[PDB]
This record gives structure tokens, sequence and C-alpha cells, in this order.
């Protein structure tokens, strides 16, 4: 481990993804992929 | 790095003609009133970095 | 960040502030990619036009920070080592504008401190399309210019803005600067309805995109350079992280590192 801890859980926010809660604007990002 | 408007003649790495950088190897001749700026070949002086934001509370001594 | 808004608490737990140690001032943004590695732009550390060439002794990073006091939640760290990409070309308008900072000691993660993911081949294939929006965050100026003092444009809380990827031909036609494959641009077109850009002080910080496939956030870009902030018909430019991933892995995987 020269990278250290953190790769396996990277990118999942404790206050958002981990709680299945969405932030105030991430919907705009997904709309840009779909619409 | 954000290039912002040249503020003195002879500067470079700053916006000179419109929203275009006047790069290294050139220098900005600032127009007076009614004159356009011109980015010409020549040795310029980079426009200096703007004052960094130092308006945070002082961090404790441990972090020298 | 121009035309942004105040970030929610915990929105960007990978956000890092790079600070000069003395005098204490904000230099750049950066991002946490593990418990001991920070990613930023090379020009935040080495920029000969400003006689800038920092050593580890000159710098600190702050992680976990949301707002200026006007507690137990931020971490201040020293750096062990700086790594700048071997082919960073500050004469070639910041081609390969990427650097890694090794933290002096591994940090604990928390609700406010957590690493972002780096993209792989599939992530780049899925997410990098013109019109898809990503998100830029930072502590930089809220406008390019001010009337009286720069303090006018300084934010009290981390700012965020979402911005669309722009087609490469449009990026190239928007500037006379030579754009390489190691850069991309983002931002709204004039009369697209909305605005927004990174600005001074946001350089080095992350452009992230959320994958719908695995619900995770990936850092696709590093704020690199702009001609002004939020000017109509101009776009901000970002280091293309995936294009430089082989170097990141090399550095991280080195036995000494
Ligand atoms: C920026 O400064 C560093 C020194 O911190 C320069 O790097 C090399 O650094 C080592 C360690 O100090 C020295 O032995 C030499 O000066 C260089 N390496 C060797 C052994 O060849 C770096 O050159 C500076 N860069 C610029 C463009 O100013
Ligand atoms: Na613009």
């Amino acid at each position: 481990k020269t990278f250290g801890a953190g790769e396996a859980d990277c990118g999942l926010r404790p206050l958002f993804e981990k709680k299945q809660v969405q932030d105030q604007t991430e919907k705009e990002l997904f709309e840009s992929y779909i619409e | 790095v954000v290039y912002t408007d040249c503020t003195e003649s002879g500067q470079n790495l700053c916006l000179x003609e419109g929203s275009n950088v006047c790069g290294q190897g050139n220098k900005x001749i600032l127009g007076s009133d009614g004159e356009k700026n011109q980015c010409v070949t020549g040795e310029g002086t980079p426009k200096p970095q703007s004052h960094n934001d130092g308006d945070f509370e002082e961090i404790p001594e441990e972090y020298l | 960040i121009v035309e942004g808004q105040d970030a929610e608490v915990g929105l960007s737990p990978w956000q890092v502030m790079l600070f000069r140690k003395s005098p204490q001032e904000l230099l750049c943004g950066a991002s946490l990619i593990s418990d001991r590695w920070v990613l930023t732009a090379a020009h935040c550390l080495l920029y000969p036009p400003w006689d800038k060439n920092f050593t580890v002794d000159d710098l600190l990073v702050r992680i976990g920070k949301h707002s200026r006091t006007r507690r137990k939640v931020e971490k201040i760290s020293m750096l062990d080592k700086i790594y700048i990409h071997p082919r960073y070309n500050w004469k070639e308008n910041l081609d390969r504008d990427i650097a890694l900072l090794k933290l002096k000691r591994p940090i604990e993660l928390s609700d406010y401190i957590h690493p972002v993911c780096l993209p792989d081949k599939q992530t780049a294939a899925k997410l990098l399309h013109a019109g898809f929006k990503g998100r830029v965050t930072g502590w930089g100026n809220r406008r390019e210019t001010w009337t009286t003092s720069v303090a006018e444009v300084q934010p009290s809380v981390l700012q965020v803005v979402n911005l669309p990827l722009v087609e490469r031909p449009v990026c190239k036609a928007s500037t006379r600067i030579r754009i390489t494959d190691n850069m991309f641009c983002a931002g709204y077109k004039p009369g697209e309805g909305k605005r927004g850009d990174a600005c001074e002080g946001d350089s080095g910080g992350p452009f992230v995109m959320k994958s719908p496939y695995n619900n995770r956030w990936y850092q696709m870009g590093i704020v690199s350079w702009g001609e002004g902030c939020d000017r109509d018909g101009k776009y901000g430019f970002y280091t293309h992280v995936f294009r430089l991933k082989k170097w990141i892995q090399k550095v991280i995987d080195r036995l000494g590192s």
C-alpha cells in the first residue's frame, strides 16, 4: 500500500450516497446525461 | 492561472487584444483613450499574481 | 467560482485548500484521492513567470473545510513530497498541468473528509461527452474584477457550480491558445441561459462527474487556465485527468513513494 486506504470506498460521500440522500443539484447532472 | 486585463504597457501573460492573452515573446502596448491595445513581438513582463486570499483565521503554531 | 452557490455541508469531502505557510494565504484548490495523496495543478507549485517554485516547507493543506470563522472538523496537514509531471510544459500554455502531493502522515476519514475516485477507461468512455455536466468547487473569487477591493469577491463558504463539457472544435475556436489532447473545456455558450466559471484561487481544484452506473464521483478534470472568468464566448480549461492516469499510477506505485 503506497496509495494507502480509501480506494475501495472512493467517491461515495458519507452525508449523501452513504445515506441514500441526494444533494441539491446532482439531479441537474443526471438530467444532462438523459435529456 | 487566469489571464486578466493587462494594466501597464509592456506586460504579458495578460489579456491585451480583447479577451486574448498576449503570450511570452510578446508585450502589450496599452491604448490610451480611443486607441486599441496591441500585442506586439517583444520582451514582456508577466502581469504579477494578484493578492492571495489571506483573510482566514491564523492556524496554530504546530504547523510551523 | 463565478455564478456559483454555497455548497452544502459535506458536498465535496475531497476538497483540499493549498496554503502558503507564511504569510498564511490561499494559493490553489486541490483534491484528496486517498488517505495520503492530494492531486492539484502543476502551475500551483511551479510557475517560472511568477518565480514560483515551492518546496514542501513552504506549504500546508487544509481538508474538511466548509466556511470562514466569523471546528474539530478540518484537518491541517504538512506535505512530505511534491511530484510534478515530467512533461509539464509551462511554456506550452500549461500542457500536462498536473502534480501530486504526498501528505506527511495518513489522515483519518470523516463525514467531511473522503477521497474522490479517479476515472478508468470505461468511466472516461461513459462520461466524457459534450453537453454532459460536471461540477467545479472552490474558494476562489466570485468575479473576475472588482471596484474597490478584492475582498469584495471573496466567498465565506465553499462555492460550487455545475458546467457542461464543450465540443473540442468549439473549445479550439474560442481562443488563439493551442489546445492539446491533455486539456478539455467546459462552460455555457452565450445565450444558453446560464453562466458560471472557475476564477482566481480555484486553480488546481477538481472538476468532478457522478457516474449513474455505480453512484460514485470521479475527478475528470483539474482547473487549469482561463482567459478571464465567465466571459461570454470563452470557456474554462481543465487538465484531462484520465489522459494523465498512467503517470499518476506510476508515481503512486513507486516503491519509495
Ligand atoms: C525548482 O527548484 C528545484 C529545487 O527545489 C529544482 O530541482 C532540482 O532539485 C534538486 C533538489 O534541490 C537539485 O539537486 C537540483 O537543482 C535539481 N536536480 C538535479 C539533481 O538535477 C528545479 O530545477 C527548479 N525548477 C525551476 C524551473 O526553477
Ligand atoms: Na464563458
